């Protein structure tokens, strides 16, 4: 009966605080919430609206208080196998916005997606590999973008979300790119740059990236035959490398 | 009747650690339990599990005799088997000698004269098992014979399971000729549902005597198929047919990453096989300076058993055939020393390849 | 009533029937004529193959209509 | 026979055995005699006549199936295993004579699953007789999700009792925990409804997984709440009450850990089960009496179960039986002609060799599925079409 | 000195593997790309065996036409679900 009223009023004035008294606060509450005494009505309902509050709260703050939620709520995951979810996804948003992906990809790892008790759906699945594959990618690390595009291999295929699948595949060229299988990424991007959905500016990107790697592909009978098709392409004259396709397509 | 329902409750989920209190509260079920019911052997169960500490040997000779007949009908086979096991595991460790001597001899013979189908198949396997891990193979022989000596098909299940004893026991005996004749047995039964450790004993010498003879197709299927049976079941051996089955993969000219199913890409990275995963990385792409680069260093996790060190001499020499092979492909004519340059052996040797 | 089945090579054939006679009686008929068994027969009218559950009564012709015949192998 | 068939098909095996006795005797092999054994046993058991009315035809070549589980599930006193066998022994052959064996292996499967999940399974030395026996009928391909099914529960026995030698070197569990694993693709049961897992019971899962993480890498874990009982005791009623019950049935009990009494709709909010589900938990609770609301006159048929209702846990249980046990249980034609024409230009051709060059050439229409191909070629070769070899191999030939 | 406690769970689980496929090995692309000889001329699908292994349906097609083995397991490899 005295915790419905008693405690709410509590909780509702303490989330104001001025400076570092704030830290020394929330220490103390949250253990108490992490208490098995604690039923899962006034903990796991109220841990949501006590994230939604946070990202308000300035980003340099927000790195310290985020890890040591984690942390508490590591004895009991599955009772709070949501939350950590939403946690982890804000703190990667906070770490990528810093220039820094090796931590902002590490965090996302640690979501359980396949071992995990609640079943994510497929959308979301899908756009979290994706962006895992990406803040790899942009850490120079293509054995780990490989490894994470791979699974986002086995959802866009029933994903009911047609931008995502553009998404994936964009991805999916970057990272054969990366791993220097130039002639396969060569062609995913050609197939992009054929995409009415897709904008016009990015559009020239694809065809751009897709003339940078067929170039650097090994010469051979596949490449040849690439470099025929992009040269009877009318908008590779836009591009800064139009010159040296060219003379390459002639064998010169 | 009423009184049963009510006290047996009262006896059982009250724990009632003070003796002399609950033992005169359950001697009168035995006693009074007329009808033929399964909570008679329930309660008699909790003496043998509190009691048996506070020694009373003398008290447990004349309860002994009547223990052994409710097995037979008042319960059912699965729960009296399954009361067994839990007891008997678990004192194996507490020395007891005195104890574990006279306690098979009058068990075996009560036993035996009432239960000879499948009950007594199953502990006499049990109690051969303990004989192997003793390191004592005088008197399984004797408790084997009687064992196979049962059907002169149908019953492959037993079969197997005596059959793999045998190659369990003559693995520790260093002997090879009964190791042939034991896996060629176990072909003619097709009717078999056993443990998934039971075929992986059988499983395991057959990949082995296939490597010993030089049938190294039929050894990766044998590998594969233990390998995969010690993983749901078991676990220490488990990465051993792993190894084997890389080997084997090796040995019949390549083909195929044996780290893509998805029984071994788990265990890829493990520490115990991440020498093997690199090996057969290096063998396929053929890479000498790779492949001999992973033989040095992991001398003490690659070149250790005879298993693999026998097998050795063998590789070396089908990668270098590949690496030769794909080397002269564009050449008409090509220089020998050159050649030995790029498979990192003598010019003498290369003539011979 | 009295029909003429013709073949690729144009042999005709008349084969007399009643306007209740269903395809099978055609393919038996047809087989009382030469041998050919009804599996191993296909019977066109005006270009589109007959199907072989209807007793003729959008084929009246009362003026023996031309039938087609084409051998086929059993099953395709 | 539609009330109570358990004694209709006892009636079938006597009057079968006794008829050869007779021919031999006196007969010396009469044609007469002969000729109508053959006549009554076909159309007379085989399909009755009430299949038709009764808008129940499936059932009745099925009744065989069950009988064979009543065999086999824990009962009262049950037939030694000295006159059962040679009773089995000819079922095994009058089983060929029926064409439909395929709904035989599915139904059996169906009922092997809930007798052996739910501990309900007796003489399991015996089922691995019964399975074997099913074997030599067909083929392992037959048997491969029956024998699947009993591995894994071997498995499992062993997995608990290295689990119990694991709890020593830690902290022990406050409750006793057994788990069956099961497997994936070899068994009819998949998860469907939702759980929150009780806060009491979320230690020892953890606990589980971190030994099924050392032991086995690479394998998740789908647990199955609707399939789990356990038992829970109580320790402030007047009376120590042991009730065994579902997981669903446990946490609803639980929940009144902290408080005496909720709503339907906190409940509902605080496990996440869905309506359906957790009005017949509800339902069979109240049937127990073990949860009780403020109006005694109100009656539970006649008036919706809203969820607004206060149901508070009744104080002064004293329900006269001490036996509770809420834990009970609550056309296409394209693939065939596709077949024959394949078979057409050739004239022998392996069973796998034909698959494929039917099963996936046209695969981008009506993917086929395997056993919708095998039971055409069957029904195909049944009608003097492929006539495969007489035993080299297995090729189906055509016409020879 | 809990105020209720619980004796006994029997939990009923399902084991699957962690991934489900990820690479098929006989042209080393995973399960959704074209197995390189559709990449070439434009379909693909899955094929798995009683061994629960996935490859290529060209793949193991052509593996088929020489061999009548599983290339993983190297048992005998028969069709199953498409
Ligand atoms: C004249 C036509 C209509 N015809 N009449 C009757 C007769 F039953 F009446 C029967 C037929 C008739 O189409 N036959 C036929 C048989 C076999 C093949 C293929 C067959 O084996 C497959 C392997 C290749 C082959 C090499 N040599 C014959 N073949 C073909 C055929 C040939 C070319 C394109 C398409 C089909 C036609
Ligand atoms: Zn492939
Ligand atoms: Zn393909
Ligand atoms: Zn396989």
């Amino acid at each position: 009966k005295d915790l419905a009223g008693k405690y709410r009023q509590i909780l509702e004035k303490a989330i104001q605080l001025s400076g570092a008294e704030q830290l020394e606060a929330l220490k103390a509450f949250v253990e108490a919430m992490v208490n098995e005494n604690v039923s899962l009505v006034i903990s796991r309902q109220l841990l949501t609206d006590f994230c939604t509050h946070l990202p308000n709260l300035p980003d340099s703050t927000a790195k310290e208080i985020y890890h040591f939620t984690l942390e508490k709520i590591q004895p009991r995951v599955i009772s709070f196998e949501e939350q950590v979810a939403s946690i982890r996804q804000h703190l990667a948003s906070i770490y990528e916005k810093e220039e820094d992906w090796r931590n902002a990809a590490q965090v996302l790892v640690g979501i359980p997606l396949e071992t995990g008790q609640k079943q994510y759906n497929v959308d979301y699945k899908l756009e979290t590999y994706l962006k895992i594959a990406r803040l790899y990618l942009e850490d120079d690390d293509p054995v780990q973008a490989e490894a994470y595009i791979n699974r986002a291999s086995l959802l866009q295929n029933e994903s009911t979300n047609e931008q995502l699948q553009i998404h994936y595949k964009v991805c999916y060229a970057r990272v054969l790119d990366y791993r220097r299988k130039f002639i396969e990424a060569a062609q995913r991007y050609n197939e992009l740059s054929y995409k009415t959905i897709v904008h016009e500016s990015e559009r020239l990107e694809a065809l751009k990236h897709a003339l940078h790697c067929t170039i650097l592909a090994s010469a051979g009978q596949q490449r040849s035959r690439m470099l025929a098709t992009l040269f009877k392409d009318e908008r590779c004259q836009q591009l800064a490398a139009y010159g040296i396709l060219e003379k390459m397509y002639l064998d010169r | 009747n009423v009184d049963l329902e009510n006290q047996y409750y009262n006896s059982k989920a009250l724990k009632e650690d003070d003796p002399k209190a609950a033992l005169s509260s359950f001697q009168k079920v035995l006693e009074l339990e007329g009808e033929k019911g399964e909570w008679g052997f329930k309660a008699l169960k909790q003496m043998i599990k509190i009691n048996f500490k506070l020694t009373n040997f003398p008290e447990m000779m004349n309860r002994y005799k009547q223990l052994l007949t409710y097995i037979r009908s008042a319960v059912t086979r699965n729960y009296s088997e399954k009361s067994i096991n839990s007891i008997l595991d678990y004192i194996s460790t507490s020395k007891q000698m005195d104890l574990l001597q006279e306690f098979y001899e009058t068990t075996l013979e009560a036993l035996k004269d009432a239960k000879n189908d499948r009950l007594w198949f199953k502990t006499n396997t049990k109690l051969g098992k303990l004989y192997l891990e003793r390191e004592e193979y005088g008197k399984l022989q004797k408790i084997l014979r009687q064992l196979h000596q049962s059907c002169q098909l149908k019953k492959g299940t037993q079969l197997l399971e005596i059959y793999a004893l045998e190659i369990q026991m003559y693995t520790a005996q260093k002997n090879n000729k009964k190791l042939k004749a034991l896996y060629e047995q176990s072909l003619h039964i097709k009717s078999a549902i056993p443990h998934p450790l039971i075929m992986g004993v059988i499983r395991e010498c057959g990949g082995k005597m296939h490597l010993r003879e030089g049938e190294f197709e039929k050894a990766h299927t044998d590998f594969f198929e233990a390998f995969k049976n010690y993983d749901e079941s078991g676990s220490p051996r488990r990465t051993t047919c792993l190894k084997y089955l890389v080997l084997a993969n090796m040995l019949m000219k390549s083909g195929i990453n044996p780290f893509d199913s998805q029984e071994a890409k788990p265990y890829k990275n493990d520490p115990e096989i991440l020498a093997m995963t690199n090996l057969v990385s290096a063998y396929q792409n053929n890479d000498i300076t790779e492949f001999e680069k992973i033989l040095k260093t992991n001398h003490s996790n690659i070149m250790d058993d005879p298993f693999i060190r026998e097998h050795i001499e063998e590789l070396l020499r089908n990668i270098r055939t590949q690496v030769l092979i794909k080397l002269i492909k564009p050449y008409t004519r090509i220089h020998i020393p050159f050649i030995s340059k790029e498979l990192n052996i003598d010019v003498a040797d290369v003539e011979s390849l | 009533m009295l029909i003429k089945v013709k073949t690729l090579t144009g042999k005709e054939i008349e084969i007399d029937i009643e306007p209740t006679d269903k395809v099978e009686r055609i393919k038996e008929r047809v087989e009382e004529k030469e041998g050919i068994p009804p599996q191993q027969q296909r019977l066109i009218y005006s270009g589109k193959q007959m199907n072989d559950e209807k007793t003729a009564a959008d084929y009246k012709i009362l003026g023996g209509s031309v039938l087609h015949l084409v051998l086929a192998l059993r099953g395709g | 026979a539609l009330n109570d068939p358990k004694m209709y098909v006892q009636t079938v095996l006597d009057v079968h055995k006794k008829y050869n006795a007779l021919v031999m005797s006196a007969f010396n092999n009469d044609a007469g005699f002969v000729a109508a054994l053959d006549k009554a046993c076909g159309r007379f058991i085989n399909n009755n006549a009430v299949t038709k009315m009764a808008q129940s035809s499936s059932k009745s070549p099925e009744l065989l199936a069950r009988y064979c589980d009543s065999l086999l599930k824990k009962s009262s006193k049950n037939p030694e295993e000295a006159e059962l066998e040679d009773t089995l022994n000819q079922v095994m052959v009058v089983f060929k004579y029926i064409e439909d064996k395929d709904v035989f292996q599915k139904f059996y499967a169906k009922m092997l699953a809930k007798r052996l999940v739910h501990q309900n399974s007796a003489s399991d030395d015996a089922e691995a007789s019964m399975i074997s026996k099913l074997k030599q009928a067909c083929g392992f391909e037959y048997t491969s999700k029956l024998q699947r099914m009993f591995q894994d529960i071997g498995v499992s026995k062993d997995l608990n009792e290295q689990f119990k030698k694991h709890l020593t070197n830690s902290e022990p569990l406050d409750l006793d925990f057994s788990i069956q694993v099961l497997s994936s693709g070899s068994w009819p049961f998949q998860q469907s409804c939702t759980f929150a897992l009780p806060s009491e019971l979320e230690r020892s899962y953890q606990r589980f997984t971190a030994f099924y993480a050392s032991r086995h890498s690479g394998r998740k874990l789908t647990w199955l709440y609707q399939l789990s009982k356990g038992e829970l005791v109580t320790n402030c009623f007047k009376n120590r009450y042991t009730l065994q019950a579902s997981t669903f049935q446990m946490a609803i009990l639980l929940q009144y850990n902290t408080e005496d009494a909720y709503t339907v709709q906190q409940l509902t909010d605080s496990t996440q089960i869905k309506m359906d589900i957790l009005a017949q938990v509800l339902q069979i609770l109240l049937k127990s009496k073990l949860l009780v609301l403020e109006d005694e006159n109100a009656n539970v048929d006649e008036v919706e179960l809203k969820p607004d209702t206060l149901i508070k846990l009744y104080l002064g249980y004293k329900n006269k039986k001490l036996r509770v046990n809420i834990n009970v249980p609550m056309r296409k034609l394209l693939i065939q002609a596709a077949i024959v024409r394949i078979m057409k230009m050739r004239k022998v051709l392996k069973h796998q060799q034909l698959l494929g060059e039917v099963l996936t050439q046209l695969s981008s229409r009506f993917k086929p599925r395997v056993p919708v191909i095998k039971k055409c070629i069957d029904i195909l070769i049944e009608k003097e079409y492929l006539e495969r070899v007489d035993g080299e191999k297995d090729t189906y030939s055509y016409l020879a | 000195k809990k105020r209720f406690e619980v004796k006994k769970w029997n939990a009923v689980a399902l084991w699957a593997w962690d991934i489900v496929v990820d690479n098929c090995a006989i042209c080393r692309n995973h399960i959704m790309d074209l197995c390189i000889e559709c990449q070439a001329n434009q379909e693909c699908t899955v094929a798995w065996g009683v061994c629960n292994h996935a490859f290529h349906f060209h793949c193991i097609s052509r593996w088929l036409k020489t061999r009548q083995v599983c290339p993983l397991d190297n048992r005998e490899w028969e069709f199953q679900k498409y």
